[PDB]
């Protein structure tokens, strides 16, 4: 269900995209796993522990 | 550049010595008006004292 | 030997959206070009805007208004992403005055000359009752890169009205760069490859105007290829203007004319009494 | 408003007491940043001089552990709200669905 | 460059195989059992095995 | 002139007090130490380099022996003040002094997790690539072909 | 201050070899150190003006797997040892030499006719080693005048020439503060050439080439 979700719209059925450095524009081999996480910011900040 | 004292130790010593002697040596430097022996590339006692102890 | 590429084609797919080609570039220069001009508009290209907006009824942004439905934390984070264009001064304060139920769009806004609003339509704020009104004064200036407002905390230069608040200042018009290299025609000469670059912004800058300053200023850091008032008037009267020329001659010096007064003399000594200025 | 979810936020954000749900049905009246008035039908108003209905929305406060606590309408003027929905969204709380 | 996707964990292809022969030897080495021949303790300790 | 002036100079936090700061921080050592100080090598001594910010970076060579994970550790810094304390810190309890365990002679400084995978990926042999059976000069000429 | 970008000065530019320094441009701005670098890198590496020799023959030779009497080497090794070669050529776009020589010892640069305007840079390079009395070497080198490194493949035994002087060049950015900010880069680059040309002339060389690329904008 997930492939045919990412056939839907117009996306690579594998998951892996190929990327470029940002430093040199070089291509990273072994094309990398990008896609969307759900991140949290813990009420554990560095202002407060300094 | 003092990123060790490999040799510093293996000339003489028990590397507890070598601080006593440096630390006497640093004090001579910085309280007494006694010139350093080697010269100084915005260096502290304590790395010129190292330094001298070499011989 | 070198054929040097010309600025062959400037597409224009829509107001932000660009193309533009490079042809000719030789064997290994794509690339090298392509990558040193996307790291530098993604880095350094100048725009403007919106920081430092003052509402009449407010006193910091963590409170609310009346007959709005927007807070005006949400109001300062949505008049950020205004798309402003200033050709004339690089610090203009522009207002918004509107009243009656309805949203608040960037028409609304002053129609001064010099001030181009790239998007009318876009929403600042939504009104909901029809006995208010919302009155403000926008101030937008130029720069470049990013600069958020907790920096400017100097306190060195003035002290802030109560009423004033800072926005966080997005200066780079630029929003990404995507180059691609690929062969060029036959052109009688193989080896010729073309350097089709594909900006996108918002809207307040040139393509060619952009590319031509990335240019300049990978020229420009390339260009290192080498080895190596009664009071002041007292003293103005002398043809004094500066306190070095007072503080060159003695107080008795100064003392002895009748062009000072006592309120010059006893100025003079309260300066001279945190031994700065008039110590002979 | 995470896009890969389990189902279980609506109950999350609608259980605990920090969004705005509505008592009775109706249509909104006046919307503002800092309250809600409710129109209330006349069929759930009762027989003897009912009214309406008036939230007003928490604005920025602290908690126990020193962060905000302060709702936002997600409603407009003439929208037909009926009974259960959710008018504010308090803290982590996106339409009415936990948003951390 | 290296990642880590969800095609980088492959399957072998005859494990359905070993645990379809495994589940039909245990549903009846478990009424071997029940027969009276073996007792509790060696039936579980060949079953772990 | 006086003691006070100093003072306050630092607290306006002047643009010289930063270049004042470095003279003082470029030779003299700092002790690090986590919570959890099972061994000696608990206690090093570094040479500071002042960053902007308000978190310590640890050289990822030296997490083995304090047994620290990036997850949310903290640790804390101790400044030596004698001459003798400096001296005991660059010659008994450097970081570049302690790379033995005194437990067993094994050294403590092995990369892992990142390095290993790195060299690993470098150091393979494919069948068939581009390139393959040919003669070289030297490495030299080898990092500018795959370069 | 919107076009106010700040300027590197470049005081280290310490060496410790004659054909080998490391230069230190302090300070950039935050970004520049690793776009400049990059792109000289690539430009010293993939464009660059050099003669190498491309292909010899030998007098009676004709395949890679063969070897000659009196010779302590391979045609591998000589082939490899003649890659190493560095020679200027003047004037004419190419020339071809010969190594008419027979005598006992190592076969050295200094052997090779003069020709001309061809000079050698490193006379004590040394091709291969003699030890027989009547064992005679006898080739034609052919030099050529190109840019960059094209292998056999790309293209009597074919020689790989590196036209490019340099034989290594890797640049390393770092931290760098002006009385305030620790966001600024220092760019540090160290490049070995092979004694045609200083690396500070190729350095200068490659930002020219690279500055007479962006005319038609600035
Ligand atoms: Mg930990």
């Amino acid at each position: 269900e997930i492939k045919e979700l990412l056939k839907l719209g117009d996306l690579p059925t594998s998951g892996q995209i190929r990327l470029y450095d940002g430093r040199t524009g070089e291509q990273f081999e072994r094309p990398v796993t990008v896609g969307y996480m759900y991140m949290l910011k813990l009420n554990h900040l560095v202002d407060d522990k300094m | 550049a003092r990123v060790t004292v490999q040799d510093a130790v293996e000339k003489i010593g028990n590397r507890f010595d070598l601080v006593l002697v440096a630390a006497r040596r640093a004090r001579q430097m910085q309280v007494g008006g006694k010139d350093p022996l080697v010269p100084e590339e915005n260096d502290k006692t304590t790395v010129i004292a190292l330094r001298e102890i070499e011989e | 030997e070198f054929l040097k590429p010309r600025l062959v084609d400037i597409e224009q797919v829509s107001s932000t959206h660009a193309k533009v080609t490079l042809e000719p570039l030789e064997r290994g220069f794509g690339h090298t070009l392509g990558n040193a001009l996307r790291r530098i508009l993604l880095s350094s290209m100048p725009g403007c805007a919106v920081t430092e907006v003052e509402i009449d009824g407010v006193l910091h942004e963590y409170s609310t208004k009346e007959g709005v439905q927007e807070d005006i934390l949400e109001i300062l984070l949505n008049l950020k992403g205004l798309a402003v264009r200033v050709q004339g001064k690089d610090e203009v304060i522009l207002t918004l005055n509107k009243s009656g139920i309805g949203p608040v769009t960037a028409a609304d806004i002053t129609h001064d000359g010099d001030v181009e609003i790239v998007k009318p339509q876009h929403v600042i704020c939504h009104l909901t009752d029809e006995n208010a009104s919302i009155s403000m004064r926008i101030k937008v200036q130029r720069g470049r890169g990013y600069v958020p407002a907790s920096t400017r905390i100097h306190s060195e230069e003035d002290e802030r009205p109560i009423g004033r608040l800072l926005v966080d200042a997005c200066y780079s018009p630029v929003e990404r760069i995507a180059y691609n290299v690929e062969a060029a025609r036959v052109e009688q000469r193989t080896d010729l490859d073309k350097l089709v670059i594909e900006m996108e912004t918002n809207g307040t800058i040139d393509p060619e105007e952009a590319i031509r300053r990335a240019a300049t200023i990978l020229a420009e850091q390339l260009e290192a290829f080498v080895d190596l008032v009664r009071s002041a008037n007292c003293l103005k009267a002398e043809a004094i203007h500066y306190i070095g020329d007072l503080v060159q001659r003695t107080e008795v010096e100064l003392l002895k004319t009748p062009n000072l007064g006592k309120k010059s003399l006893t100025e003079i000594k309260d300066v001279l009494a945190s031994r700065g200025l008039s110590l002979g | 408003k995470p896009l890969v979810g389990t189902g279980m936020e609506r109950a999350v954000a609608v259980d605990s007491g920090v969004t705005a749900v509505a008592k009775r049905g109706g249509v909104v009246q006046y919307v503002d940043a800092s309250r809600i008035v409710i129109k209330v039908n006349e069929d759930e108003m009762y027989p003897g001089e009912a009214g309406i209905d008036i939230y007003n929305l928490t604005k920025y406060t602290r908690s126990n552990q020193n962060t905000c606590i302060n709702q936002m309408p997600c409603v407009s003027l003439g929208e037909p709200v009926e009974r259960g929905d959710v008018l504010a969204d308090g803290p982590s709380t996106d339409l009415g669905e936990l948003a951390l | 460059g290296a990642s880590v996707g969800i095609d980088d964990m492959v399957i072998p292809e005859k494990k359905h195989e070993i645990i379809s022969e495994a589940e039909a030897e245990v549903a009846e080495i478990q009424e071997q059992f029940q027969s009276g021949l073996v007792t509790a303790g060696e039936r579980y300790n060949k079953v772990i095995d | 002139t006086t003691i006070k002036a100093a003072k306050k100079m630092v607290e306006r936090e002047e643009a010289v007090v930063w270049d004042i700061l470095d003279e003082v921080i470029r030779e003299h050592p700092v002790l690090l130490n986590r919570a959890p100080t099972l061994h000696r090598l608990g206690i090093q001594a570094f040479e500071p380099v002042l960053i902007e910010g308000k978190a310590i970076q640890l050289h990822p060579l030296v997490c083995a022996a304090y047994n620290a994970d990036f997850d949310g550790d903290q640790m804390a810094v101790h400044v030596p003040l004698t001459l003798e304390a400096q001296l005991e810190a660059r010659a008994l309890m450097m970081s570049t002094n302690n790379i033995l365990s005194p437990a067993n002679g094994e050294p403590i400084i092995v990369p892992s997790q990142d390095v290993v995978l790195g060299l690993y990926y470098m150091t393979r042999d494919c069948v068939n690539a581009k390139g393959e059976g040919m003669v070289l000069t030297g490495p030299k000429e080898a990092e500018r072909l795959y370069r």
